[PDB]
């Protein structure tokens, strides 16, 4: 029951880490975003 | 004389406003990049 238990935990570990690289390749993706108005931005300081 | 003098005035007079004239037009001109570059710094707070 010990060893069961472990591996539950483990799986429990595991979901949050998933969970941590989920939502940070979300934020990521939100900071691609943010870059490319940064990009445009700077276009636009180019052919001002 | 006094008709020479008073030619070359208004010569350095229509110059100096055919200039002013010119310099607010690109300054009209320039001001719209300005706005259009201010839009994608709103837009890039939007997306941080």
């Amino acid at each position: 029951i010990s060893q069961s238990e472990t591996y539950r935990r483990r799986r429990q570990e595991w979901e949050i880490q998933r969970n941590n690289a989920e939502a940070e390749l979300k934020q990521i993706d939100a900071q691609l975003k943010s870059l490319a108005v940064r990009r445009e931005a700077a276009v636009l300081q180019k052919t001002s | 004389t006094q008709f020479g003098s008073t030619l070359q005035n208004i010569i350095e007079r229509q110059d100096a406003e055919a200039l002013n004239a010119l310099l607010q037009n690109q300054a009209a001109e320039l001001i719209l990049t300005n706005l259009s570059i201010q839009d994608k710094t709103i837009e890039e707070l939007d997306a941080e």
